[PDB]
RNA sequence: CGCCGCC
RNA sequence: UCUGGUUUCUCUUCAGAUCGCAUAAAUCUUUCGCCUUUUACUAAAGAUUUCCGUGGAGAGGAACAACUCU
C-alpha cells in the first residue's frame, strides 16, 4: 500500500543506503484477460517446418478462477477426481475433464489447458499431446505477458489439433516451446483481449455528519460505494466501497482532509476488474497529460506501459502472431 | 480468515472496555448486549469456513478474556472468580465461573441461575457480579475522588496512601484497578483453555509448513529436542542490528539444539529441489533469544 | 583541541573550528598587524606576536589577553613557546631576542647579538638548546639563562625560517630562495639547495617563507614566494660523504 | 511569450517605484498612491508607462520544463487590486505580423 | 499551493503572490460545488 | 509561595464550565491531521505549503539539477497520470511521493478517534446517538455452558454472596461531569499541578492552531 | 494561495 | 508501651527533563532581500551566549508546633 511503501522508502534512503534516490510516480501491476472467445483459429511453424498446432482461447468463470487462484484444486490430486470436481462444478464435458495437464502461471494461475474439445484420437504417439515441452513452454510463456508484458489470468487455452515431429530427438522436440508460446497468445490476441486493473476494498469509519464527503471523494475516483452501515456502539459508522488501485493514490489523505480529520479508511487488494476500453484499438488520440475518465483509458493505460520498459506499439495481428502470406 | 486458513488456535482478547463505558457511557445491560453481539459476530465469522464446526468461543469456555490495556485489567471469569474466592468467598470457582453468562441470577432462593427473569427487570449475572461492579470501581474513581472513594477502598480492601492518592485521575485509576485486579491471570487461563502448547498441536503445523517427509522427517519433527533428533529449524524473519549492516535472522526451533558455533546447513527457497544447489554453511556461536 | 588558529595583517586572530570549518573565537586587541602565533603545548593559552611592539598571551576559552608582553622597541617577528622554563621566546626586528616569564609577564633575559634582525627561532624538541635566525650568523643558544652555545656558518641571506628534525638535521630557509641544510650536532652546512621558480615567476622572486617537517619527518615542505609549496624527501644513497 | 521577461518587468518597475519612494523617505502603502506615477506630465506627475499590472501567468511547475502545456493560474503582478486597471503598454503598440501585412497591402495600393 | 504552484520568494519580486485559477479554461467537468 | 495546587472535581468542573468561549471542543489530535507541528516542519523542509498553513522561506536544498538524458529517460509525458499529486500528499508521507527529502520530520497517523457522547440530562448512561442491531429479547444460535439450572444452594455463602458493591450506586451527581472532565483540554484534566506565571499562559493559542473558519476576510486568515 | 509600512 | 513535622525566609552545589505544555534579545560564521556607505534592517541555516523563570539539594532559624503522620 501507500504507508508500507513509504516505510520501505524511508528505510531505503536513510538506513540501508544513504545515497540520494529518485522515485517515480506510483502505478499498479495490472493484468490481462479475454472477454469472449476467439473469432479465428491459430497457426504454427517450427524451424523444421514440421508442426501445425491450431487452437483457440476462451474465458472461464470468475469464481473458479479464484478457486484455482486460491489452491482449491491442487495438482497432487487424482486425475479423475479433479476432473470430477471441475466436471460437477462447471457442468463440463466428461471426456475433456480428465484430459487436462498442469495449469497456467506457477501451475496455479487460471490459464488452464484442456486438450480434448475436438475428438479424442489424433496422434498420441510420442509427444502427441502436451506433456513437458508445451506445459513448461507455456509456463515460460504465460508469466511474460503478450499484449503489454502483463500476465494473462482468467483465460484458458484449449488446443484443437497438433502434430509431433517424426522423431523429436532428431527433429523438433525442443523447438516447439517458443512456437507453443507464440501460438497460445496469438490465439489470445485475436479474441478481443482486455486489461484488468485491481480494485481495493476500502473500509471507512466516519462520523455521520461528514459522510457525504466520502461519497464525493470516492465517486470522483470511480468508486462504487457498496455498504453504508450504521454500527452499534460507535456513533461513527462504516462505509464499504471499491476503488481502482490507480485512483487510490493519496486516498485516505484526501478523505481525511475533506472530513477535517474525522473520517478514516483502510484499503486492501480485491479481485481484478475490466478497465473501460480496449487495448487493440487504433485511430485513438491520447493527449499526453489530461487523464481520461473516458471509455478509452485502457488504450492509454497499455500504451503508457509499452512506452515504458515496454516494446514498440501497433499490436495488430500481422507480424509476430500470424502470417498473411 | 488467514488464521483459520492456517487452522491456528483462534482465541480472542477483546480490549478497550473502559473506552466502551468511560467514553461511550453505556448502561451495563447494553454493554453486555454489545459484548454478546461482538462475540456472536466473531463466532459466526469463524463459522464461515467450517472445518472445525464444534470450535466456537464464549467466555464460559475460557476462550475470550476482556481487558483494558489503558488501565491494565485482565478480566475473565475463570480468573475473576478467583478474586471472588481469595477475599470472602470460599466459592470453589470454575464451576461458578462457567455459570455467569447469558443466564439470570436472582437474590432470594439464594441461587438458581434461571433461563427467565424472576423480577420483570432482572439484570443478568454478568451485569450484576462482574460488569457493573467494574462500573462502580471505575465511575467511583473517576467521578468521586474526594468523597466516597475511601469508602469503596475500605469495602474493596485496598489501602492506598496520601502520596499515591494525590495523582491525576487517569493514573490514579490505572493504579487502583491494578492493585485491585493484580496480575494477568485471565490471559494465561485463556491459554490453558486453548493454544495447544506445542508438541501437542504440532501435527497440523508440521504438516502445513513442511512438504510431507513421512518416515524421514515427520516423526522427528513431531518430537521435541531430547537431543537425539535433527536440527531442522525454521526462520522467517530478519531483524536488523543497531549498526544496520548486520542482519540477525530469526525463527523457531522444532527438533534440535544449537550451542556454540555449529556448522549450519542453510537451506534456501529454491536451493533444494532435492539437494542444495547452494548452502554457504555458517558457523554461529552467539545466538540468543529476544525480548522487546 | 580539534581546531586550528590563524593570524594575519588584518589585525585579526581567529579560531577556525575544524568540525564545522568556521570561525568561532575571533580574538581581538592587537594595535597593528599580526605576524606569528604559537600554542602552548600543555595548557590552553596562545601567544601572538605583532608589528607594533608587543606579544600577547590570549587565554583560549575566554578570548581574553592574559598578558601583553611589552618589552620590545620594534616589530616582533616570531614567537615559539614550550612547557619547560623559560616559557616564551620572542625574536624581534630590533635585533634582539628576549625570553619571557609567562606568569609574571616580565622578561627574564634579553639576548643582544645579531647586528641584523632575528626572524626565526626554533626549539629542538629533544634536549635543550634552541637556535635563532638572522642575516648575520645564525646562532644557537641554551635554555636556562640563555647561553651562547655556537654560531653557525655563512648563510648570508635575510633568512626567514628555521626548522629542526628530531634526528638533528636543521633547515634554514631564506628570502633569496636559498635554503641550507645543517646538522644540529656540529654546525656542518650539509646540502645548500637552491630551487627554481615555476614558469610564471621572474628569476628574482624565489624566497622561502615557511618550512615544516612532517610528523614522520620524512617530508620537508616549504612555502615559498613563488606561490608554491615545495615538498622534499630523503635520498637513499651513501656516497655524498662528509668532508 | 517570454515569461521570464514578464517576471522581470514586474520586478524592475516596482524597483523604480520604490526608488522614487525612498527619495521622499516614504515607502508607505497609501502615502504615495499609484495616481502619482501613472499620471501624464501634461497634468503633472511623473508619467510612466506600465507593464507591471499585467497578471503574469503560470503553468504546472513539474510539467513546465517538459512540454508546452497551455495555461493555468494567473499570478497577480503589481500589488494593486482595487480595480484601477492601469493600461498596459503593449496594447498601444501595433504588433509585428500585423505591421508587415499592413506594409504589403499599403505599398501594393500605393503603386 | 492548492495543488502545485506559486512563488517561493514573495519578498524578492515586487508582487504579493496570490495565483488565481485560470477562469477561461475549456473542458467538460471541473466543479465541486453544484 | 503559591507554587502547587490541588483541587477537587466539583471545584474544577465548575471552572471548566466557566472557561468556555475560549476553549476548544476538539477531543483528540485528529482534527490536526496535516496541521501538526511535524507536518509544518515537513512543509518547511520541502518548500511547499498546506493551504491555510505557514509559508516559510527555502533552506539549503534550494536548486536541483539533472542532465537532459537522465530526467528525459526517467520522466516524459509517459507516466499514467490519473489525478494529480497534490502537495497534501507530499506533506502526508514525504518519501514515495517526493524524491530527495532531507531535514524532514514525519507526522502522526490516526489517533484512535474518540467519540464521547456529550450530556445535557441526568441519568448518566442515557444511551443515545447509538443504534443497536442485536435482536433484543429473542436470540440463541450458540451452545452455552451450564444449560441446566439444577444445582441448588451449596457454595454461595450468604455472608458474601453479594456483589462487590451495593452500598452506593453506579452514578451520582458528580460522575457525569467527572467523566466529561476526563476528556477535557490540557489545564482542566489535571486535578493537581504547579503554578504558572500569568504571562506564561497563552489564551488565544488553540484558536490560531486550527483552520480558519470560511467566510472571513483575507486580513484575518493571513 | 494576497510582498509591502524607516530612524 | 516506645517511635514524632508541614509552611515561610536566606546559602549550597547538581541540572539533562516539553529544566519552561510559551518563548525573548544579542554575538559570531555563511547564503539570501532591500541596498550607496555605515549603524536601524530582511529571513533561512549552522554554534554560541545573555536574559525572564523553573527542578533536586545540603544548612540556619522563625512561623500553633505539639497537633499527631509514623
Ligand atoms: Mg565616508
Amino acid at each position: 500500500g501507500e504507508l508500507y511503501l513509504d516505510c520501505v522508502m524511508h528505510d531505503l534512503r536513510k538506513m540501508y543506503s544513504e545515497i540520494d534516490i529518485k522515485v517515480a510516480d506510483p502505478v499498479v501491476t495490472f493484468c490481462e484477460t479475454v472477454v469472449e472467445t476467439s473469432s479465428l483459429k491459430c497457426f504454427a511453424e517450427t524451424p523444421n517446418k514440421k508442426n501445425k498446432i491450431t487452437m483457440i482461447a476462451e474465458p472461464l468463470e470468475k469464481g473458479l478462477a479464484e478457486d484455482i487462484e486460491n489452491e482449491v484444486v491442487q495438482i497432487t490430486w487424482n486425475r479423475k477426481k479433479l476432473g470430477e470436481f471441475f466436471q460437477t462444478k462447471y457442468d463440463w464435458d466428461l471426456l475433456a475433464a480428465r484430459s487436462i495437464w498442469a495449469f497456467g502461471p506457477d501451475a496455479t494461475g487460471p490459464n488452464i489447458l484442456v486438450d480434448d474439445t475436438l475428438p479424442s484420437e489424433v496422434d498420441k504417439a510420442l509427444l502427441g499431446s502436451v506433456k513437458d515441452s508445451i506445459v513448461q513452454g507455456f509456463q515460460w510463456g504465460t508469466r511474460e505477458g503478450p499484449l503489454c508484458d502483463e500476465l494473462i489470468r482468467n483465460v484458458k487455452f484449449k488446443i484443437l489439433d497438433a502434430v509431433v515431429a517424426q522423431e523429436p530427438l532428431h527433429r523438433g522436440g525442443g523447438q516447439i516451446i517458443p512456437t507453443a508460446r507464440r501460438v497460445v497468445y496469438s490465439a489470445f490476441l485475436m479474441a478481443t483481449p482486455r486489461l484488468m486493473e485491481p480494485y481495493y476494498f476500502v473500509e471507512v469509519q466516519a462520523p455521520a455528519d461528514c459522510v457525504s464527503a466520502v461519497y464525493t471523494v470516492l465517486a470522483r475516483r470511480r468508486g462504487h460505494v457498496t455498504q453504508d452501515a450504521p454500527i452499534p456502539g460507535s456513533p461513527l459508522y462504516t462505509i464499504k466501497a471499491f476503488i481502482p488501485a490507480i485512483d487510490s493514490f493519496g486516498f485516505e489523505t484526501d478523505l481525511r482532509t475533506h472530513t477535517q480529520g474525522q473520517a478514516f479508511s483502510l484499503s486492501v487488494f480485491h479481485h481484478w476488474q475490466i478497465v473501460p476500453g480496449d487495448p487493440l484499438d487504433k485511430s485513438i488520440v491520447i493527449r499526453p497529460l489530461e487523464p481520461q475518465p473516458a471509455p478509452h483509458l485502457a488504450r492509454e493505460f497499455m500504451i503508457k506501459t509499452r512506452r515504458r520498459k515496454g516494446l514498440s506499439e501497433d499490436v495488430s495481428i500481422s507480424k509476430f502472431f500470424d502470417d498473411p502470406m | 480468515k488467514h488464521a483459520v486458513q492456517e487452522r491456528l488456535a483462534v482465541t480472542v482478547c477483546i480490549n478497550k472496555i473502559d473506552r466502551l463505558i468511560l467514553e461511550l457511557k453505556l448502561p451495563p445491560t447494553d454493554a453486555y448486549y454489545k459484548l454478546r453481539h461482538i462475540v456472536d459476530e466473531v463466532n459466526g465469522l469463524i463459522s464461515m469456513y467450517s472445518t472445525d464446526e464444534n470450535l466456537i468461543l464464549s467466555p464460559l469456555l475460557g476462550n475470550v478474556c476482556f481487558s483494558s490495556s489503558q488501565y491494565s485489567i485482565c478480566f475473565t471469569l475463570g480468573s475473576f472468580a478467583k478474586i471472588y474466592a481469595d477475599t470472602f468467598g470460599d466459592i470453589n470457582y470454575q464451576e461458578f465461573a462457567k455459570r455467569l453468562w447469558g443466564d439470570i441470577y436472582f437474590n432470594p432462593k439464594t441461587r438458581k441461575f434461571t433461563k427467565k427473569a424472576p423480577t420483570s427487570s432482572s439484570q443478568r449475572s454478568f451485569v450484576e457480579f462482574i460488569l457493573e461492579p467494574l462500573y462502580k470501581i471505575l465511575a467511583q474513581v473517576v467521578g468521586d475522588v474526594d468523597t466516597s472513594l475511601p469508602r469503596t477502598l475500605d469495602e474493596l480492601g485496598i489501602h492506598l496512601t496520601k502520596e499515591e492518592l494525590k495523582l491525576n485521575i487517569r493514573p490514579l485509576l490505572r493504579l487502583v484497578c491494578k492493585k485491585f485486579f493484580g496480575e494477568f491471570t485471565g490471559f494465561v487461563d485463556m491459554c490453558v483453555q486453548h493454544i495447544p502448547s506445542p508438541k501437542v498441536g504440532a501435527k497440523p503445523k508440521i504438516e502445513h509448513t513442511y512438504t510431507g517427509g513421512v518416515d524421514s522427517d515427520l516423526g522427528e519433527a513431531m518430537s521435541d529436542c531430547d537431543p537425539d533428533g535433527p536440527l531442522m529449524c525454521h526462520t522467517t524473519k530478519m531483524y536488523s542490528t543497531d549498526d544496520g549492516v548486520q542482519f540477525h535472522a530469526f525463527g523457531r526451533v522444532l527438533s534440535g539444539t544449537i550451542h556454540a558455533g555449529q556448522p549450519v546447513k542453510v537451506l534456501g527457497e529454491n536451493y533444494t529441489l532435492e539437494d542444495e544447489e547452494d548452502s554457504q554453511i555458517c558457523t554461529v556461536g552467539r545466538l540468543w533469544i529476544s525480548v522487546a | 583541541s580539534p581546531y586550528l588558529f590563524s593570524c594575519g595583517e588584518d589585525k585579526q586572530v581567529k579560531c577556525w573550528d575544524l568540525e564545522y570549518n568556521k570561525v568561532i573565537r575571533h580574538y581581538h586587541g592587537h594595535l597593528s598587524a599580526v605576524y606569528g602565533l604559537d600554542l602552548h603545548p600543555t595548557i590552553d593559552v596562545l601567544v601572538t606576536c605583532s608589528r607594533d611592539s608587543t606579544a600577547r598571551i590570549w587565554d583560549v576559552r575566554t578570548k581574553a589577553s592574559v598578558h601583553t608582553l611589552s618589552g620590545h622597541t620594534n616589530a616582533v617577528a616570531t614567537v615559539r613557546c614550550q612547557a619547560a622554563e623559560p616559557q616564551i621566546i620572542t625574536g624581534s626586528h630590533d635585533t634582539t631576542i628576549r625570553l619571557w616569564d609567562l606568569v609574571a609577564g616580565k622578561t627574564r633575559v634579553t639576548l643582544t647579538n645579531h647586528k641584523k634582525s632575528v626572524r626565526a627561532v626554533v626549539l629542538h624538541p629533544r634536549h635543550y638548546t634552541f637556535a635563532s635566525g638572522s642575516p648575520d650568523n645564525i646562532k644557537q643558544w641554551k635554555f636556562p639563562d640563555g647561553s651562547f652555545i655556537q654560531n653557525l656558518s655563512g648563510h648570508n641571506a635575510i633568512i626567514n625560517t628555521l626548522t629542526v628534525n628530531s634526528d638533528g638535521v636543521l633547515v634554514s630557509g631564506a628570502d633569496n630562495g636559498t635554503m641550507h641544510l645543517w646538522d644540529w650536532r656540529t654546525g656542518y652546512n650539509f646540502q645548500r639547495v637552491h630551487a627554481a621558480v615555476q614558469p610564471g615567476s621572474l628569476d628574482s622572486e624565489s624566497g622561502i617563507f615557511a618550512c615544516a617537517f612532517d610528523q614522520s619527518e620524512s617530508r620537508l615542505l616549504t612555502a615559498e614566494a613563488d606561490k608554491t609549496i615545495k615538498v622534499y624527501r630523503e635520498d637513499d644513497t651513501a656516497t655524498e660523504e662528509t668532508h | 511569450n517570454t515569461q521570464e521577461l514578464l517576471d522581470l518587468l514586474v520586478k524592475c518597475e516596482n524597483k523604480i517605484q520604490t526608488r522614487i519612494k525612498i527619495g521622499l523617505n516614504s515607502k508607505m502603502p497609501s502615502r504615495f498612491p499609484p495616481v502619482v506615477f501613472y499620471t501624464p506630465k501634461e497634468l503633472g506627475g511623473l508619467g510612466m508607462l506600465s507593464m507591471g499590472h499585467v497578471l503574469i501567468p503560470q503553468s504546472d511547475l513539474r510539467w513546465s520544463k517538459q512540454t508546452d502545456v497551455g495555461i493555468t493560474h494567473f499570478r497577480s503582478g503589481m500589488s494593486h487590486e482595487e480595480d484601477q486597471l492601469i493600461p498596459n503598454l503593449y496594447r498601444y503598440i501595433q504588433p509585428w505580423e500585423s505591421e508587415f501585412i499592413d506594409s504589403q497591402r499599403v505599398w501594393a495600393e500605393y503603386a | 499551493m492548492y495543488n502545485g504552484i506559486g512563488l517561493p520568494t514573495p519578498r524578492g519580486s515586487g508582487t504579493n503572490g496570490y495565483v488565481q485559477r485560470n477562469l477561461s479554461l475549456v473542458r467538460g467537468r471541473r466543479g465541486e460545488r453544484p | 509561595t503559591y507554587q502547587r495546587w490541588q483541587f477537587t472535581l466539583p471545584m474544577m468542573s465548575t471552572l471548566y464550565r466557566l472557561a468556555n468561549q475560549l476553549l476548544t471542543d476538539l477531543v483528540d489530535d485528529n482534527y490536526f491531521y496535516l496541521f501538526d507541528l511535524k507536518a509544518f516542519f515537513t512543509s518547511k523542509a520541502l518548500n511547499m505549503a498546506i493551504p491555510g498553513g505557514p509559508k516559510f522561506e527555502p533552506l539549503v536544498r534550494d536548486i536541483n539539477l539533472q542532465d537532459e538524458d537522465w530526467n528525459e529517460f526517467n520522466d516524459i509525458n509517459k507516466i499514467i497520470i490519473r489525478q494529480p499529486i497534490r502537495t497534501e500528499y507530499k506533506i502526508a508521507f514525504p518519501y514515495l511521493y517526493n524524491n530527495l527529502p532531507h531535514h524532514v520530520h514525519l507526522t502522526w497517523y490516526h489517533t484512535p478517534n474518540v467519540v464521547f457522547i456529550k450530556t445535557e440530562d441526568p441519568d448518566l448512561p442515557a444511551f443515545y446517538f447509538d443504534p443497536l442491531i442485536n435482536p433484543i429479547s429473542h436470540r440463541h444460535s450458540v451452545k452455552s455452558q451450564e444449560p441446566l439450572p439444577d444445582d441448588d444452594e451449596e457454595f454461595e455463602l450468604p455472608e458474601f454472596v453479594e456483589p462487590f458493591l451495593k452500598d452506593t450506586p453506579l452514578y451520582t451527581d458528580n460522575t457525569a461531569n467527572g467523566i466529561a472532565l476526563l476528556w477535557a483540554p490540557r489545564p482542566f484534566n489535571l486535578r493537581s499541578g504547579r503554578t504558572r506565571r500569568a504571562l506564561d499562559i497563552p489564551l488565544v493559542k488553540n484558536w490560531y492552531r486550527e483552520h480558519c473558519p470560511a467566510g472571513q476576510p483575507v486580513k484575518v486568515r493571513v
